[PDB]
């Protein structure tokens, strides 16, 4: 039976009152029929009598008033397991790829409470991604999460592909793919490369497209995580990408005004701190098994500052900030050196090895800023014959970082490269010793292992 | 010639690099005039905003 | 037959029979005291409510008052019969002439023409102003506004348009001062008598003593006159004395007419009630309205929303600035911010724009030298740059100009310099071939044979 009625409906935004014996919960989902068509409401707000006030997580058009509402006495709730890898779905887990039924065993509410500062476990196991600059100069662990911060056009999304790439490639691990608020052509090119790439059987994806009201970008984080937590309990170690914390916090914003909360800082809900730490902290690693996270934050007019990137950052374990004027000069991952940090990057967890391989570019780089404007002014005769050594070792080294990816390849036609840490550390180990100071620097651009730089040498 | 040339040089920079930081130290306080200008204007109009948007 | 029910500052309530409840826009009737006061309707709420704004003092009213209601909008005379006389907002004499003898009356709330009346002239007018028709030239029958903060020249400006368009022009002329001095409306309309112009001119006058309902509503009276004499088949000349008067009116009734607030305060219907006036002041097919609009900006702030709003709506835009009449340099006007549709190859030749384009891009030049020529001094500038300067400085001078209005404030006598007579002046020191004459053989002189000579003088 339904035993409810809508009593007003203003955009996005219905009223729906039950009889008061029977008034669902927050967060309970209801479901109307909006003419030939399943809509689905999930309750925020328990206002006065019988009265409930909600959010449509579909277009809201067509709803009249008086029509029947009928209450699933439970959260919004979605399959999990191993039948959701290689689909698409949307934050109600129904398949937006036309491949049929899901075939989900069991089914999860994506409403659930993080884990007890007892349960969890520390353990500092690095995480191997193939990337050599991400490797060296930001290293996480298993269970901590990573912030690729930048502006637009930098290479958020393609790292994260690269990245999703070399996991279910080369480590053979799950991951799940959270789309918060996401171009709907960008889904498609990343659904295309993920099973042109073959690794579509690992991954399990959900699109919240831009193009959907504000509830449905803003539940679908949460749906993502109950995925990677249903893939946690069985005791894997999974890999949870979310393609825009800015999405998650816009979305939320505009959930807020509409239930006409009075707004905070910037127009920024009041509530942003703790959704923030909502979404965050579930994301950690139990003693059963392990939630690793990356991250991509755009930050809006380059100013780190504004509370939408402000409040992430107390949640990170290390970020990689990306920058435009790196990828103009070409050499893509455009990731900065210098800025990007890391809280594993101290010596009793990489070893003294890495510790000083690290620092050591990083001062090589900084003097070679230094250099510059030397260069720039007296002309580079006037420099010593150690600050010659020094310039042109910052620049094999500012060669070297880059690589060449395997997802990049439809842009440049180059075949990807997958480099190990050993050969990384090894290799910057060195170029810092002057063991290569007879090869052009050219040799080393785009060349993934070090050993392939003697190779493009003979060739140039 | 050379080396009385020199020295005027460097007596030179020295003065016109003392003119350029009075320049500069008579700046920041045009500079902080609008600064204050406009983090009043942004505080009042946030407030505003929200107080006139209830009920 | 209605009764008031509420008087808030300029609004009031009028409560009706259920059935007889006036349409929006009519006009009502109260006699307040020994006097009679119209009320426009603004609204219709429930139950045979309707809110009104008062056009006359709202003071003296009490509640139960009975009020007429009359079964027409606001009518005003129009034709040649209101030619050479002052009219209040109601369409009333208000020198003190006797009636005026019209034949016609119309509604000051109109539709604007339609799309497929308008009509496109490029026919260039020439105005004896160096700087806005060598940066900013306008055409017959297109619309200009005139930009600025308080007290930098916007009304010196129109009124030496005035002297150079509508006393060498034949048709007909209307000016309407909306919500501005009286001191300076009655000097105009002196100004005119005084030299026998005045018959040609019409006049109508909300000036700023006024309650908010005579500046709201007196331009739709101006732009009702005009738009007559635009469908007889005259060309007409329009000049809008403060049309940021007419939104700020709209601002002051806003609130109590029930409206939530917008961004800085502002009416959430600005930009309606804007368009809808802007649209109808247009030239058309069969007649012809050029313009001439001051345009306030508060508090200098050329992002305020009322500005903003408005320079879509204009072909030319002239941007007068403080920090140049604090210079003494007059016309104070910006030609980094001045601009006109008419500034093309194809409409002012190759040899006007290009000067023009070289002028523009000197100033921007030494725009980005400030700064370092603040700090470090004009002394590390490149050779070629302090050449730079000292040209920019020369056309910074060589664009003011000493107008036949300004001689109360000047003495210097007004001159009138001629589009051929600055485009060659310009050109002229653009290539160098002024440079030996110091920066004040330039400042305030009519073409360049006035700043050669001057700097014999010195
Ligand atoms: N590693 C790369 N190789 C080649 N092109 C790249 C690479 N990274 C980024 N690009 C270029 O940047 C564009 C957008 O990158 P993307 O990562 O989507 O930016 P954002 O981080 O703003 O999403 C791509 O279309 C591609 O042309
Ligand atoms: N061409 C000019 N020569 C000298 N003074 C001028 C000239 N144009 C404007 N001014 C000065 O501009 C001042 C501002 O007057 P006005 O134009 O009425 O400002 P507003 O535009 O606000 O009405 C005048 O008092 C006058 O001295
Ligand atoms: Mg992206
Ligand atoms: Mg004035």
């Amino acid at each position: 039976m339904a035993t409810g009625k809508i009593v007003q409906v203003i955009g996005a935004v219905v009223d729906v009152e039950f009889p008061q014996d029977a008034v669902p919960r927050v967060y309970d989902a209801l479901e109307v029929q909006n003419g030939n068509e399943r809509l689905v409401l999930e309750v925020q707000q328990q206002l006065g009598g019988g009265i409930v006030r909600t959010i449509a997580m579909g277009s809201s058009d067509g709803l009249r008033r008086g029509l029947d509402v009928k209450d699933l006495e439970h959260p919004i709730e979605v399959p999990v397991g191993k039948a959701t890898l290689g689909r698409i779905m949307n934050v109600l887990g129904e398949p937006v790829d036309m491949k049929g039924e899901i075939g989900e065993e069991e089914r999860w509410a994506i409403h659930r409470a993080a884990p007890s500062y007892e349960e969890l476990s520390n353990s500092q196991e690095l995480l191997e991604t193939g990337i050599k600059v991400i490797d060296l100069m930001a290293p996480f662990a298993k269970g901590g999460k990573v912030g690729l911060f930048g502006g637009a056009g930098v290479g958020k999304t393609v790292n994260m592909m690269e990245l999703i790439r070399n996991i279910a490639i080369e480590h053979s691990g799950y991951s799940v793919f959270a789309g918060v608020g996401e171009r709907t052509r960008e889904g498609n090119d990343f659904y295309h490369e993920m099973t042109d790439s073959n690794v579509i059987d690992k991954v399990s994806l959900v699109y919240g497209q831009m193009n959907e009201p504000p509830g449905n970008r803003l539940r679908v984080a949460l749906t993502g995580l109950t995925m990677a937590e249903k893939f946690r309990d069985e005791g894997r170690d999974v890999l949870l990408f979310v393609d825009n914390i800015y999405r998650y916090t816009l979305a939320g914003t505009e959930v807020s005004a509409l239930l006409g909360r009075m707004p905070s800082a910037v127009g920024y809900q009041p509530t942003l701190a703790e959704e923030m730490g909502v979404l965050q902290e579930r994301i950690t690693s139990t003693k059963t098994g392990s939630i690793t996270s990356v991250q991509a934050v755009y930050v809006p007019a380059d100013d780190l500052t504004d509370p939408s990137p402000a409040t992430t950052f107390a949640h990170l374990d290390a970020t990689v900030v990306l920058s435009r004027q790196i990828a103009s000069l070409g050499i893509y991952p455009a990731v900065d050196p210098l800025d990007s940090t890391s809280r594993q990057l101290d010596p009793l967890v990489v070893g003294q090895e890495h510790y000083d391989t690290a620092r050591g570019v990083q001062s090589i780089l900084q003097r070679y800023q230094e250099l510059k404007d030397i260069i720039a002014i007296l002309g580079m005769d006037e420099l010593s014959e150690e600050d010659k050594l020094v310039v042109a070792r910052a620049r094999k080294i500012q060669r070297f970082l880059s690589q060449p990816f395997f997802v990049a390849e439809v842009f440049t036609g180059s075949p990807g490269k997958y480099v190990s840490l050993k050969d990384t550390i090894r290799g910057f180990k060195g170029i810092m010793e002057g063991e290569y100071d007879h090869l052009p620097e050219q040799a080393f651009y785009m060349v993934g292992s070090i050993e392939e730089a003697v190779e493009k040498a003979k060739k140039l | 010639g050379v080396v009385e040339n020199l020295a005027s040089e460097q007596a030179a920079r020295m003065v016109a690099m003392k003119a350029a930081t009075d320049n500069g130290g008579s700046l920041i306080k045009e500079l902080q005039l609008v600064y204050n200008k406009a983090r009043q204007a942004s505080i009042t109009q946030e407030l505003t905003e929200i107080v006139s948007g209830a009920a």
